[PDB]
RNA sequence: GAGACUCUGGCAUGCUAACUAGUUACGCGACCCCCGAGCGGUCGGCGUCCCCCAACUUCUUAGAGGGACAAGUGGCGUUCAGCCACCCGAGAUUGAGCAAUAACAGGUCUGUGAUGCCCUUAGAUGUCCGGGGCUGCACGCGCGCUACACUGACUGGCUCAGCGUGUGCCUACCCUACGCCGGCAGGCGCGGGUAACCCGUUGAACCCCAUUCGUGAUGGGGAUCGGGGAUUGCAAUUAUUC
């Protein structure tokens, strides 16, 4: 525990985000992990200040969200800690891999603005930041599992588990990756 | 050991077993035409639950002396629905709340004393504490 | 040969306080120990200072905290927070300083708000609309 | 000590009535023997809301009015030989003395 | 006073007496 | 004539009035006060109400 | 060191007109205007209406 | 276990012996669930169950209590009609009569020409509520 | 769109394929046997309980709102 | 977001230096206490920023009119 | 005029002092009696025992003074005014309050014994009494409450706040402990409080832990309508609240 930090169980290391770009941005494999979610969190008074926020804990403050459930902090931590480890049957293998594998492959890497022409809508291509598409990427998966898990008889756990691993690998089936080619399709036509 | 080294929403399980076994309660009459509150849409889904309600009470008791019956209605009252119009707060029974009393009072686990209320009397916290020493030591709590 | 020392670690409306003296070896809270308090899901954010020093230190300590005021949750972060500076305050009074540093800097680097507080607190209202940056509705019309 | 008697300080000019207390503290501490600290009770605040307006069309505003109440009191062992001497030391302010004979 | 009311009541018709 | 007065006033708001101005319509009944609104506004200073907020 | 006189109502005509007449430095916004300024307000009646003054 | 659910019939009204007794049982105009949950301890039957434990005895068992709850130890100020207005004696009415007492004690208000036997008539509220706004068709 | 006929109980033949087939998974939730087979779900919270009792598989964690059992760990 | 200085409080500072240019240096909290003891302003912050800007004057004094 | 100014918030183990805001360590001066353990020491405790010759630091107690000023540093700059990132620490700061010249045919004669001019004045537009209506419904507009369910509804057990008010009012009246009876409408008896001394440690909800339900206009949702009970008052019909 003074040289480990895991959630309980699991642990921060054995992982290798391995990009250049979303490095900088993401705090998982760092040496500065934490035992759980939610701190104080006074990372949002500055700028950029919210790149130095825990991965997990920026995905738990998305998830309380449509007004029936606002500050809701420890039901969202039920949620993730029953996630992640059902996650851990289905593949036997560290969550925080499959996790990073998302937040990787589901940031658009191409945008059009609303450049209307003064008046005249005909928008133009243009490239995207890294800290918007890690924000993206969590908005797209938040809002998976929610409205598939809307009126059904699964539940928030199975189906957030169920398109975070479709999401990791290119499964084709998901709503982050069926919304993301679809961006990078509009962004190629009016190039 | 003392009752405050458990988990207590277990210890009151063991307890109120121990005091249907032994059982010298007189139970009312009208324990299946009531709702507990005001405020209630239902009866209870459990069958014996005035045995439970005198665990609560005289393990509340123990933490705290000196709490008559409408003391007793405020702890376990709750949210009201009134339908279309917005929730309140409304306070339990009066009649359970008494008559749960005065069966302990019977019982010689409770005494009503000056200044108002019902402390526990000086010799029903054997049973109140030795039991948690089987709740405990029976196994790891 | 007492070692008395007191410290508060308040939060919003939360205070909380705790007693520090040589004992044996004791981590108490209002008659309860530290494992039963309130939520257990939390339960992990209190053994942070336990786990991040360990248990050689807290050997030859016993402590009495007190707490009350604020809700469930700001009253948790309060006793994460006296138990550290009472902690600390311990050994600049009975230890040499060269301890006080070796064990601050390990505190300082896991997170900030273990000794120093936070500021926040809940702001007024005003006419217009149901809280302070909230308007009511306008129709134009 | 012979009688116990306790005093009380109700006003709003805060420091008059810090003054007075500084008053009649030294004159008993110069000839006395031992009487009190003052006590300080938590003050109290009235508080009003109105509309800012006499009719009722206009925009929809508001004023808050107020008053403030500060709260004092001490105590005395001595025969009441003292008191008729010490209450009528120049209390000139809004200022209101309320006094009993024995602990009451 | 007589009636033994409280010190809110008594500095308010203190000042209704000057108005 | 008895039927003059006959009726139980007793209570409501057709029973109290202003002190000041003898009207019947927005009264504070707050320690004692028992005054018109515009009334009480309009002097509120020899009362030593004041406003700071 | 300053003072300030205002004057309104029915004034050489059928139409409502307001006068205002200075000298001196003079505050009006602030909170040492609650010991610095000594106001008064008054009302004169005349067969045609009435006129307020106002004085500082 | 008693795999024979057994779809059934009380009082001419179809029950889906698919639901928990305390729940089924509603079906029948004139019962609720109060008056479902109670009548079952009184008869002592289980109600973890579903509409598997419904042979002939234990159901006639509920039945003789539909119709007459009042000898089976049920209190005075649970049942609908109480203190009727002719014949003054407490019971409960149930399905396909209580019809019977809603209309007649309309037709009463009507030849007697009282106010709420005009509104009724006329089709609108009764209870003191407003119109300008609300019931439009 | 989902309007779909479920079972208060077994038939027999669920009972066929839940005796045997059910325990040769890798996750085991009581939605997913809903999902499998039809039934409503009440029995799918139930039969596992049996399930775990006979021994046949395992379990991980149980809450108020979700449960999670686990095949038996051939080994 | 923006900080900058009145005509009060810098045709004080100028008078100040003027006068008592011997009594004052470099460091802040002395040249806080000698304005206190000189002058006597009616508030405490007013206190503050005069100071603040004697100083600031002074290291511009030590080289260049 | 802006700024300055007033109030509030955020910091002090430094000062001041405390049963009418009020504890916390010691003695346990007692806890009750075993109040548990256990064959014992040791742990446990919220109120119950006081005069008040066992401390006040840490709640709220409240007065004084202190503290933050772009002050130290690296860049930028007509090297002036000043701006950005940082070292210690609260680094422009929650925030409000006050608010100028000249004006609008803005609104208020239904706030005033503030008032002009017109109308009326004993068969009254005055002033009292009885009843009714201001709520009436083929439709349109706006400020809001509840919900459209499983991140959930129901049933039991655990655990924590703060701003406040409270008895005799200018012409009519309180917040409630404790007991006994019944679900509440309650209802009888005694007690406390002119108030952080009584209610009062204001045992609040949402939350949290465990049972029932399983996509079914379904136990979601609770309009509408029937029947019975009680309470305010002189009086409850057009149901006044429960």
């Amino acid at each position: 525990t003074p040289d480990i930090k895991l959630f309980g169980k699991w642990s921060t290391d054995d992982v290798q985000i391995n990009d250049i770009s979303l490095q900088d941005y993401i705090a998982v494999k760092e040496k500065y992990a934490k035992y759980l979610p939610h701190s104080a969190g006074r990372y949002a008074a500055k700028r950029f200040r919210k790149a130095q926020c825990p991965i997990v804990e920026r995905l738990t403050n998305s998830m309380m969200m449509h007004g029936r459930n606002n500050g809701k902090k420890l039901m969202t931590v039920r949620i993730v800690k029953h996630a992640f480890e059902i996650i851990h049957l289905l593949t036997g293998e560290n969550p925080l891999q499959v996790l990073v594998n998302a937040i990787i492959n589901s940031g658009p890497r191409e945008d059009s603005t609303r450049i209307g022409r003064a008046g005249t809508v005909r928008r133009q291509a243009v490239d995207v930041s890294p800290l918007r598409r890690v924000n993206q990427a969590i908005w797209l998966l938040c809002t998976g599992a929610r409205e598939a898990a809307f009126r059904n008889i699964k539940t928030i756990a199975e189906c957030l588990a169920d398109e975070l691993i479709n999401a990791a690998k290119g499964s084709s089936n998901s709503y982050a990756i069926k919304k993301k080619d679809e961006l990078e399709r509009v962004a190629k036509s009016n190039r | 050991v003392t009752v405050k080294d458990v988990n207590q929403q277990e210890f009151v399980r063991a307890l109120a077993a121990f005091l249907k076994k032994s059982g010298k309660l007189k139970v009312p009459e009208w324990v299946d035409t009531v709702k507990l509150a005001k405020h209630k849409e239902l009866a209870p889904y459990d069958e014996n639950w005035f045995y439970t309600r005198a665990a609560s009470t005289a393990r509340h008791l123990y933490l705290r002396g000196g709490a008559g019956v409408g003391s007793m209605t405020k702890i376990y009252g709750g949210r009201q629905r009134n339908g279309v119009m917005p929730s309140h707060f409304s306070r339990g029974s009066k009649s359970v709340a008494r008559r749960v009393l005065q069966a302990l009072e019977g019982l010689k686990m409770v005494e009503k004393d000056q200044d108002g209320g019902r402390k526990l009397t000086p010799q029903g916290q054997r049973d109140l504490d030795r039991i948690a020493g089987q709740v405990a030591a029976a196994k790891k709590k | 040969p007492l070692q008395s020392v007191q410290v508060f670690g308040r939060k919003k409306t939360a205070t909380a306080v705790a007693h520090c003296k040589r004992g044996n070896g004791l981590i108490k809270v209002n008659g309860r120990p530290l494992e039963m308090i309130e939520p257990r899901t939390l339960q992990y954010k209190l053994l942070e200072p336990v786990l991040l020093l360990g248990k050689e230190r807290f050997a030859g300590v016993d402590i009495r905290v007190r707490v009350k005021g604020g809700g469930h949750v700001a009253q948790i972060y309060a006793i994460r927070q006296s138990i550290s500076k009472a902690l600390v305050a311990y050994y600049q009074k009975y230890v040499d300083e060269a301890s006080k540093k070796e064990i601050k800097d390990i505190l300082i680097q896991y997170d900030r708000t273990l000794l120093v507080a936070d500021p926040r607190r809940c702001e007024s209202k005003k006419f217009g609309g149901p809280g302070a940056r909230a308007r009511y509705q306008k129709s134009y019309r | 000590a012979i009688h116990r008697i306790r005093i009380t300080l109700t006003s709003r000019n805060v420091k008059s009535l810090e003054k007075v207390c500084a008053d009649l503290i030294r004159g008993a501490k110069e000839k006395n023997l031992k009487v009190k600290g003052p006590v300080r009770m938590p003050t109290k605040t009235l508080r009003i809301t109105t509309r800012k307006t006499p009719c009722g069309e206009g925009s929809k505003t508001w004023d808050r009015f107020q008053m403030r109440i500060h709260k004092r009191l001490i105590d005395l062992h001595s025969p009441s030989e003292i008191v008729k001497q010490i209450t009528s030391i120049s209390i000139e302010p809004g200022v209101e003395v309320e006094v009993t004979i024995a602990d009451a | 006073m007589a009636v033994q009311i409280s010190k809110k009541r008594k500095f308010v018709a203190d000042g209704i007496f000057k108005a | 004539q008895q039927l003059y007065w006959s009726h139980p006033r007793k209570f409501g708001q057709g029973s109290r009035s202003c002190r000041v101005c003898s009207n019947r319509h927005g009264l504070i009944r707050k320690y004692g006060l028992n005054m018109c609104r515009q009334c009480f506004r309009q002097y509120a200073k020899d009362i030593g109400f004041i406003k700071l907020d | 060191k300053g003072c300030e006189v205002v004057v309104s109502g029915k004034l050489r005509g059928q139409r409502a007109k307001s006068m205002k007449f200075v000298d001196g430095l003079m505050i009006h916004s602030g909170d040492p205007v609650n010991y610095y300024v000594d106001t008064a307000v008054r009302h004169v009646l005349l067969r045609q209406g009435v006129l307020g003054i106002k004085v500082k | 276990p008693e795999k024979f659910q057994h779809i059934l019939r009380v009082l001419n009204t179809n029950i889906d012996g698919r639901r928990k007794i305390a729940f089924a049982i509603t079906a029948i105009k004139g019962v609720g669930r109060r008056y479902a949950h109670v009548v079952l301890r009184k008869a002592d039957i289980d109600l973890t169950k579903r509409a598997g434990e419904l042979t002939e005895d234990e159901v006639e068992r509920v039945i003789t209590i539909m119709q007459n709850p009042r000898q089976y130890k049920i209190p005075d100020w649970f049942l609908n009609r109480q203190k009727d207005v002719k014949d003054g004696k407490y019971s409960q009415v149930l399905a396909n009569g209580l019809d019977n007492k809603l209309r007649e004690d309309l037709e009463r208000l009507k030849k007697i020409r009282a106010h709420r036997g005009l509104r009724h008539f006329w089709g609108l509220r009764v209870r003191g509520q407003h119109t300008k706004t609300t019931g439009r068709r | 769109r989902d309007k779909l006929n479920n079972l208060v109980l077994f038939d027999k033949a669920t009972y066929d394929k839940l005796c045997k087939e059910v325990p040769n998974y890798k996750l085991i939730t009581p939605a997913v046997v809903s999902e499998r087979l039809k039934i409503r779900g009440s029995l799918a919270r139930a039969a596992l309980q049996e399930l775990l009792s006979k021994g046949l598989i395992k379990l991980v964690s149980k809450h108020r709102a979700q449960v999670i059992y686990t095949r038996n760990t051939k080994g | 977001m923006g900080r900058v200085r009145t005509k009060t409080v810098k045709k004080a500072a100028r008078v100040i230096i003027e006068k008592y240019y011997t009594r004052l240096g470099n460091d802040f909290h002395t040249n806080k206490r000698v304005c206190e003891e000189i002058a006597i302003i009616p508030s405490k912050k007013l206190r503050n920023k005069i100071a603040g800007y004697v100083t600031h004057l002074m290291k511009r004094i030590q080289r260049g009119p």
